[PDB]
């Protein structure tokens, strides 16, 4: 549960496990339903949780860049259908033969192991959602990289068109993840290198744009590596709060 | 949106079919 850094994902994981281990009271039929019903809901609830989880998977935008990492989702999802055919069968068997105390408890076991795989996929879909943040990050550093390289005037203007608007798309991303962490000393920390990154590109901007129009201009270098030092810090606290990491 | 956001909907309504077949009185 220490591994969680998303409350988003630590309310939902809370309620899960909490609620299939921890019940007391029981309760008749709603109107209308039946024992069957009971079954047939869960069923059609089961296999939602797959369609959808399939979707998910399908449209994350590191699909291609970590097949690894889509592989390790599927396999969780996997876990969701397998604990779900349980639950379906040990459940069907309880609710038609309801006062058994002892097939209640395997039914309960069977919800309790369902209801941890979800949480173990939820946990699991948090982190892919981090690298696809890492890679915004990654991103931005390439088009940084290739600002400090050019040659030319034209093409440290057309790269700093580029990385305006990815950096204010990760900007975006950022603030919202620092919104949702579990620790607020990664929150502070993700939102400190946030700010430094903010401060630091418009800085290479002009101190690389000045440094291609003379290089001769000694100052004008060392403001440039040293802007340079700057970025290549604040990206790298970024990255390394993502992964829960102290910066430096 | 993210994985996390699109799963969140369909949690809710597992988690719920579950409890409710696991808190039936019984007959």
């Amino acid at each position: 549960i220490d591994e969680v850094r998303s409350k988003n994902v630590l309310k939902q994981i809370t309620q899960l496990i909490n609620e299939v281990t921890n019940i007391t009271e029981t309760f008749p039929l709603k109107p209308g339903q039946t024992t069957e019903g009971l079954v047939a809901t869960l069923d059609a609830a089961v296999a939602n949780f797959l369609q959808t989880g399939s979707f998910a998977i399908s449209k994350c935008p590191i699909a291609n860049s970590d097949p690894r990492a889509i592989d390790l989702l599927h396999e969780a999802l996997g876990a969701v259908q397998d604990t779900g055919q349980v639950m379906i069968q040990t459940g069907r068997d309880f609710v038609r033969d309801s006062t058994s105390t002892n097939k209640r408890a395997i039914a309960t076991n069977s919800g309790r192991n369902l209801l941890t795989a979800v949480a173990k996929f939820l946990i699991l879909a948090d982190s892919i959602d981090v690298k696809v943040i890492v890679d915004k990050v990654d991103e931005v550093r390439e088009t940084a990289h290739q600002m400090i390289e050019a040659d030319t005037k034209i093409k440290v203007d057309d790269l700093y068109n580029l990385l305006i608007s990815q950096i204010e798309e990760l900007d975006i991303t950022v603030r919202r993840r620092a919104i949702d962490l579990v620790k607020p000393n990664q929150r502070d920390d993700l939102l400190a290198a946030r700010s430094a990154l903010r401060q630091t590109a418009p800085l290479l901007y002009t101190s690389t744009r000045t440094f291609v129009r003379h290089p001769e201009h000694e100052e004008a270098r060392r403001n440039r590596d040293y802007t340079a030092d700057e970025m290549h810090s604040a990206l790298n606290a970024l990255e390394s709060v993502l992964n829960g990491q102290q910066p430096k | 949106t993210s994985i996390v956001e699109m799963m969140q909907m369909p949690t809710q309504q597992l988690k719920q079919s579950v409890m409710d077949l696991l808190t039936y009185e019984g007959s």
